Formats: C-alpha cells, structure tokens, sequence
C-alpha cells in the first residue's frame, strides 16, 4: 500500500529520482522524494504498458482494448510497408516471452508491442510537479580518479579540515601534494554567487591521512563513509563530484540510500603524473565543489522543463530533454510513447531497397580569377534550428513547436540550458546514435535545409554581388572593388536580417577574416594576398630540381603581377604575365628537365614522385606533371586560355610529348574522399572532414589534430574514425549486393529474377560497377595504409582476397 | 586439462557480431579478436555462419541467420498455426532445399557463393538455432533442431550424441 491513506489529496512531496530496481522484482521501483528532512522513500510499481495489439484470440487478465487513438506507430511502419493501419489495442507485460502466434483484430498483422523502457510517472495520486525544489540540503563529498600506478581517492567537506587521499603502488612513499595543494590557498568568487545550495559555507584548507593495501582501500571506504554520514543527519546522498575511476559511479560499494547524478563527465583527460597538482590539481577539486552547484542547479533547471532533476541524463547523450518533450507533447496531441533499441527505428522488418538511402548543393563555384573583389569571405550558424520554423505530419509541427518552444526560452538576458539544448538539437539531427525513427527524421532535415540554403545562396542576386564557394557552415562573396569593409557592410546586414525576416529566422550570420585577393579552387587550388599558397596538388610534385619551388615561383609571380596591376589600376595584363611567362616557363622547365634526367640515383622516374594518401596516378616524367599543373591553374586563373595553351603546345613539344595524348591531359592527383557532418563534443558542432586530402608526412603523429573540428581546434579520434569507415564499408557492399540490374539496349531495370537476357536479346549490366567500389576501397585502403588502421585494414584484406 | 584437451571450441559469428553484417554466408570475425583465444587454446576455431560439421559417420549443418518469423510473417494467404509451425517450418526449408528459402533483400547473400546455402543432400542434423523458442523433430530420417534464445528460454542448451543418434531436451534452469 501507499505511504500514507489520504492520499487523494496528495502531499505535495516532490521527488528527486524514481530508482527502477528491476533487479530486485519484476517492475519493482524505489521513489525518493523530499519532505523537510533531507530524504524519505517509498517501494512502488506500475502497470507497463504492452501494445499487445490483441484481446480477442489472446487474452490475460485484462480487456484493456481502451481508448484507441495512439496510431504514430502504425504511421512508422511504413518503412515496413503495410497498410489500413489503425491504431492499438493494449495490455500489461505479464511476462518475459511473447504470444508467438502475432496477430491483431483491428487490422491483422504483426507488430513490435514493445513500448515501456522507463517509468516516468505514477499510474495508481500524481501532483501539479510545480514548485518542485528538489535539493536535499546535507551529504558527504566524493571523488574518484586514477592512473593505474597513481590512482586518486578524495573525500574532503566543509565541515570538517579532515580529508582522505590513499592509494598507490610506489608502496615505499606517499603522494606529496594532498596537502600543500589540496589546500588550495584559493577560494573563487563565483561561490559566493552559486552559494545558497549548500548548508556550511565552502571552505577549501585541508589535512589529510593514508592506507596502501588492495584488500583494505574499498573496505575502509565503505567503513568510513557509512561513519561519516552520521557525523550528518544519518539518511543521506553521496555528491560524488566525478567518477573518472574505474567507472565508480555504478561500481562503487553499496551507498544505502542515492547515488546523484553529480559527477561530471572526463573532460579533464587528466593522465599524467600526478606530483603537479599545485592550484591546477586544487581547482579539480575545489572548483568541481563548486560544480556540485553548477551541476545540481543545471539540473534542477532542467527539471523545470521536463521534472526530472537528480537522475536525468543531460551531459551524456543528452536526448531525454528532446525525447520526452516530444513524447509527452504526442500524449497532449495522443500519437506514442517512443521506442530505443540501440538500432534506429519503432518498427520490425524492413524493406532494404528503403535502407539503400542510409547506405547512401554545397556548390564550388571555383573562380580563379577575382573581379569584384572587396575581401572575400562569410560564415553561417545553427542552420537545422533555423531550417525548422519555415515548415502523421503533425509531428513535424510539433517538432516545430518544441523547437519554438526551446529558442523561445533563451531569455532576453542571459541563458544556459535553452543555448545548449537549441545546439543539441543541431548535432542530434546529425547524430546515427540517435532514435525514435531517427533516419526519417535526419532526411526531413537534409531535404528541407536543403531548400533553404538553395534560398539564402541564390537570393543574393538582387544586390550586386557575386558567390565562390557555399557550403552549410562556409560561404564566400564578392562584391565591389574598392572599399572592403563598407562594400562588405550594405550587402552582409541586408542580406543576414531579410534573410531572416523570409525564413523566420536566419540571422546566425558572421563575416571577418582576411582574404583581400584570392585566387580559389578549393584547398585542392588556391593562392592569395591578405601571399598565401595552399596548393595540394603541389604536394604530388616532387622536391627533386626544386620541381615544387618552381611551381610556387611561377604562381607566386602570376598572382603578384596581376595584384600589382590591379592596385596600380585602383584585363589586359593577363597577356603581359603570359609573354613573361613564354620566357620563364620555357628557361624553367629547361632547367628542371635537364636536371631530373641527370640525377643518376633514379632508378625510375616516376620513382621520384612522393606518396600521400589520395595518391593514385602514374606520374611518369617530373616536367609534363610540372607544365600540366601549371597549365591547368593558368587555364583556369583566366578565361583567355588562348595563350595557355600555346604553352601547353610550346612546352609539351619541348618534352617532345605529343599533345591529345593521354600523358598530356590533367587528372586531380588526389582522390579527394569526405567525410560529411563529423560530430565533435568538444563544442557541439559538425563539419565536413576529408581524409586523402592532408599531407600525412608532416603530422603522422598529429593527424587527429589535424583532423580538427572547425568550430575550434579539438580533435576527431582514430578509433571512431576507423569504426565509421568499417561500416561504411558494410552499407556500401550491402547496396552492391542488392543492386538493380539494367539492360544495356533498353535502358530499363531487370523486373524479376530467373531470366539472363532481357525481353529483348540485350544483356544485363550493373548499376553499381565493380570499379567504383575498387576505386572506393583503394581509397580507404590508403587511408588505412597511412594512418595505421589495422582493424579496416583486416576487412580491407579480406574483401580484397575474395575479388577476380 | 580435460576440456581443455579434448573440446573443440567452435565459434560461427550471425548478425550481431564485429565485421561483415547480415550478408550471408556470414564470415568470420576479425582475427585480431582470436588471436589471443587460439594460442592458449588450440582446440578451438572461428569459422562462417552457416556452417557443416563432418562426424564420422554423420552429417551436421548449422545455421542461425534468424528466419522463422520472417517465414510467419509473409506467407501469401497464411501461416499454419499452434504448436505444428516448427513442423511446417521444417517441411518448408526440407522441400525448399536452401537455407534461405526467401529473397534477396529479406535475406542478403553473395552471388557467387549461394551454393554453400545448399541443403541437399539432406543433412543428418540440421541445428536452425534462431532467437525463436527451442524445438526439436525430424523428417525424412534428418534431425532437425533449434537450440534457442537460452536467456529467454529458461535456459535451454541442447547436447546430441551423434554415435547414439539421439539429443537431451534439457533445461538448465535447475542448475
């Protein structure tokens, strides 16, 4: 029975966690909530809901067919394909095992019913939840840390100077700082505004006392903490302020009453030796004091908006926040209480052909030269929370209501929960972890943005202006000639409010960083003056004759003859640089050709070549590849080729290699592979990565740095990396093995299996040709090559033994 | 030592396994996750789903790319329900032949290699060790088995003696 017998009136006792105690007894749970004391406790259950779709040809004891309106997942098994599918039918899990005989009266079919991954609230009095206040107000503190010779214990309180720091294996000393610079010799002034959490007031001078013995640590532990909270009242939580060891959140010894969600994530990767800890080390404990603050009011803000304070998940994946807004709003509109496998979806079987899209705009506009030039650059923000305002379907409006709902709550002034979650939403939407019919919903997002920055990109073209590159994150435009900051001016702030006036909200918006003259091809090709050179095909040159210093010599005259010419001015000079050049590229390519033939060391000349992970052309005869990259920045630097490829006929014929033929034609040397939306948790943000592109000779050690989100300079991480490009490699052969099939006459799709001809006599061919996934795992087996990845170089070798 | 010495320790990666996904027959998984197995155990193997054990003087293939609900759930006018669908479960793959009586994109398989999904000729054994319920019976002198999902089962292992040609219908729930 209940607590108390006069319970219709309710006790407005606000919870601070509801514990789900399954392995105690089945659908068992321990509420803990507030009086004014710092904890009391009841032993609860509750009915959990099946779906089970069916009371008629099966039954249990209960005809609950009740209030049939809940239709979302009918809706979602359109990815199952089936139809006329009307609503639900329900009944409590009785047991771990199903009816296997699936069946259903409303319409006859076969479904999930699974639905009740978390209580959430009461079934059998519930109150308004309003004035919830769910800080307790006495606990001990607690921290967990380690390197596995210098692991780090600590319990240190207001209350009391007396602290604990005691494990180690250098068994003949003991750790120096815990006292010198556990006390801090710094108390922050932010304590005194996040303070009236706290009963004492925080104080930071400490001393401290040791143990070492692998039997006694966890033991004295669990004997001195179930002491000390009777220093306290005597039922009390534990403000673990971080759980870093061992994972010591779950698998520390029993606590008898609540564990709180206190501890921070590992930001602090901290694994290095130990003895430095002076106020660097004392603010891992003392500002993380103040973190028991920052933490519990986050929370507790949090449970503002979506009561739960000291359990919820914020801070890890995070997604409860959207998750359950969203399901409690399709109660209030009634559509579902949502699914989380670890895979995506609420739904059973599906139906690959509608996968093949998850096994499977941002424009180039490349101009080289530069007209219209001002300085050249713009950047764009929170583009997803931005896309939605613009636009079953009646859970994409409210998708649209609580995001609304979310931007709404950034206050006037200054707010931290709103910020976050309005960016969780941004990298969410990107995330594959993330659920509830999460594919669906991250194509709506792809389609409908999509058509928004196609919006913002071309509705540039009232104001005189002009775009060189466009991505969701990165855009660049020019403008006018002289003046750069005002030309900039006029067209940025009218361009950034009206597109937000027409889109409801597009006004994340920034613009400053120096490009003055700029010659752009992406970082495959450029060069400019503020002179920078950023030239990856450069990078396939060899450094034998001074090949690449010759390549730089050249452009870099180029592009500073032009400038000098246009400041002068501030067309015609193009043909000047090009008679200059009819001279010095000549006596250049003499020179180099002269010299590589006569270095005896080359055992063969396209030996002399270097190798970086994009890496797949013959390169040959250093000369041709000079002239060709040369040839092909100068062709497409300017629309007057016509001096260009009087070169290219000059030069070749020098080579004595004969135009038209093959050897003479330019190819990218880098096969260029991206990447897309990589998601960093550093600051939220997501951003497009390529992996041949980099120049892997100089940051082997650095290329997770090098692989930086944009947003800042944080790392993506090898590992994950590696993961990815593995299942990439998965949903890509799953498509080649379900691919169609198309006559090579008539150009349509083979209808049906048996037949090995068409209906006419013509023979069928691929859709999804051998050589692309050649190429493809080419590319990955370079990346892997060069950066150390043995796990996709196993699959790699395996998918490459069984090959023709 | 006696285990250790004489067992062999088998292992046939399905669906939820590192490596290559649910494309059949499915591959083993990588050997830098049985390296270290193998070298302080000789007697074990990592080897394909599906997979045929030659006794000598029996037949057994073994098979766990789960389909027994998919079969339920699109027959064209109906199932054939109660306790007989192990039965006509058994008497579709027999007359079908294939392990994989059902198309491509319900089932995935490599091209070339669908004749290693061959049941015929019949097999002496025939383990079907789907997350669907244990059963046992047989047709056309074959045996035909699932061990099932021991955690939801009640713990229910299956053990055969091929010299004897016979099984325990066990249940380890007592243990």
């Amino acid at each position: 029975s209940f607590l108390r017998r006069t319970a219709r009136s309710i006790l407005d006792l606000p919870w601070q966690i509801v514990q789900i105690s399954e392995t105690s007894q089945a659908g068992l749970f321990r509420l803990w909530a507030l009086v004014g004391s710092d904890l009391h406790c009841i032993r609860l259950s509750i009915p959990r809901v099946f779906y089970v779709n069916q009371r008629v040809a099966k039954a249990e004891e209960g005809a609950s067919y009740r209030k049939v309106n809940r239709v979302l997942p009918r809706s979602n098994m359109v990815y199952n394909l089936y139809e006329y599918s009307v609503p639900e039918d329900m009944y409590q899990e009785h047991i771990n095992e199903i009816n296997a005989e699936l069946s259903a009266p409303d319409i006859e079919g076969v479904y999930e019913t699974q639905v009740p991954l978390l209580f959430r609230a009461l079934v059998h009095s519930l109150a308004q939840f309003s004035y919830l206040e769910p800080g307790s107000i006495r606990h001990i503190y607690l921290y967990h840390h380690a390197q596995a010779h210098k692991a780090l214990f600590g319990i240190f309180i207001p209350s009391q100077r007396r602290a604990s720091v005691f494990v180690l294996d250098t068994v003949r000393s003991n750790q120096m700082p815990s006292l010198g610079a556990l006390y801090s010799a710094e108390h922050g002034l932010l304590l005194e505004k996040v303070g009236p959490e706290l009963l004492p007031p925080p104080k930071h001078t400490f001393e401290v006392r040791a143990e070492t013995d692998l039997k006694t640590i966890c033991r004295a532990i669990q004997r001195f903490l179930l002491a000390y909270k009777e220093e306290r009242r005597g039922p009390t939580l534990i403000a673990v302020q971080s759980s870093w060891e061992l994972k010591r959140l779950a698998s520390e010894i029993p606590v008898l009453e609540e564990f709180p969600l206190v501890p921070i994530c590992v930001a602090d990767k901290i694994n290095y030796g130990v003895l430095d800890w002076q106020r660097h080390g004392a603010r891992r404990m003392i500002r993380h004091y103040l973190n028991l603050d920052t933490c519990l009011s986050q929370a507790f803000e949090m449970s503002r908006y979506f009561h739960i304070p000291i359990g919820n998940l914020p801070e890890d994946i995070s997604t409860f926040g959207s998750d359950l807004f969203f399901a409690r709003h399709l109660q209030r509109h009634n559509h579902l209480l949502w699914l989380s496998p670890t895979a995506r979806p609420d739904l059973g079987g599906k139906e690959a052909d509608d996968n093949c899209l998850v096994m499977e705009a941002t424009v180039e506009i490349n101009s080289s030269g530069c007209y219209s030039t001002v300085c050249v650059e713009l950047d764009l923000q929170n583009l997803a929370v931005n896309t939605i305002l613009q636009s079953c379907s009646n859970t994409f409006r409210i998708l649209k209501s609580m995001v609304v709902g979310w931007v709404k709550e950034i206050t006037q002034y200054h707010n931290i929960y709103a910020d976050n979650q309005v960016m969780h939403f941004y990298r969410w939407l990107r995330s594959p972890s993330s659920l509830l019919h999460d594919p669906a919903l991250h194509r709506t997002l792809h389609n409908m943005m999509k058509k928004l920055f196609l919006q913002l990109i071309a509705e540039f073209k009232r104001l005189g202006s002009s775009v060189i590159y466009a991505n969701f994150n990165r855009i660049i435009l020019c403008t006018k000639k002289r003046r750069v900051e005002d030309a900039i001016a006029y067209v940025e702030y009218i361009t950034s409010s009206i597109h937000s006036k027409e889109t409801f909200h597009s006004l994340t918006i920034s613009f400053s960083r120096c490009w003055e003259f700029l010659l752009w091809m992406d970082p495959s090709n450029y060069g400019g003056i503020k002179l920078e050179n950023n030239w990856n095909i450069l990078q396939f040159l060899p450094q034998a004759a001074s090949c690449q210093n010759y390549f730089l010599m050249i452009v870099s005259a180029y592009i500073v003859a032009v400038y000098h010419c246009m400041k002068d001015g501030l067309t015609f000079s193009q043909d000047y640089v090009a008679n200059e050049l009819t001279q010095s590229f000549f006596t250049i390519t003499q020179k180099i050709q002269k010299k590589v033939t006569g270095s005896r060391n080359s055992t063969e000349l396209s030996e002399m070549f270097p190798v970086l992970p994009g890496s797949h052309l013959l390169l040959n005869n250093p000369a041709l590849e000079f002239i060709k990259y040369v040839c092909k920045v100068l062709s497409l630097d300017t629309n007057i080729t016509n001096q260009v490829n009087k070169l290219n006929r000059d030069l070749l014929r020098l080579v004595d290699v004969g135009e038209f033929s093959e050897e003479a034609q330019f190819r990218d040397p880098c096969r260029s592979y991206v990447l897309p939306e990589v998601i960093c948790r550093s600051c939220n943000f997501c951003r497009d990565l390529d992996l041949c592109k980099d120049s892997s000779f100089s940051e082997d050690g650095a290329v997770l740095p090098q692989w930086l989100c944009s947003n800042c300079q944080a790392p993506y991480d090898s590992s994950a990396i590696e993961m990815t490009l593995v299942e990439v490699l998965q949903k890509k052969l799953m498509a080649f093995t379900l691919q169609d099939l198309v006559c090579l006459k008539c150009r349509g799709v083979k209808e049906t299996s048996m037949p090995v001809y068409c209906s006419c006599a013509g023979d069928f061919a691929l859709t999804i040709h051998t050589q692309v996934f050649m190429e493809q795992i080419g590319i990955f087996r370079n990346i892997a090559q060069h950066y150390g990845m043995s796990y996709l170089l196993e699959t790699l070798e395996w998918l490459l033994q069984k090959n023709p | 030592p006696d285990i250790h010495q004489s067992s062999r320790f088998v292992f046939v990666p399905g669906p939820e396994d590192p490596g290559f996904g649910s494309i059949l027959p499915r591959p083993p998984l990588a050997e830098s996750i049985t390296n270290e197995f193998r070298q302080r155990v000789p007697f074990s193997v990592f080897t394909t789903n599906p997979c045929r054990i030659q006794y000598c003087t029996q037949e057994i293939t073994v098979f766990r790319e789960d389909l027994v609900n998919k079969m339920c759930r699109n027959c064209v006018r109906f199932p054939s329900s109660n306790l007989a669908i192990p039965n006509h479960f058994v008497k579709t793959i027999l007359s079908q032949g294939h392990l994989t009586p059902l198309p491509l994109y319900v089932c995935p398989v490599y091209w070339a290699y669908d004749y290693a999904l061959r049941v015929y000729p019949v097999p002496d054994l025939l383990v079907i060790a789907d997350k669907y319920d244990p059963f046992t019976t047989t047709n056309t002198e074959c045996l035909c088995i699932n061990p099932g999902s021991f955690p939801r089962s009640g713990f229910s292992f299956k053990v055969f003696y091929p010299s004897n040609k016979t099984v325990e219908d066990s249940k380890l729930q007592g243990f």
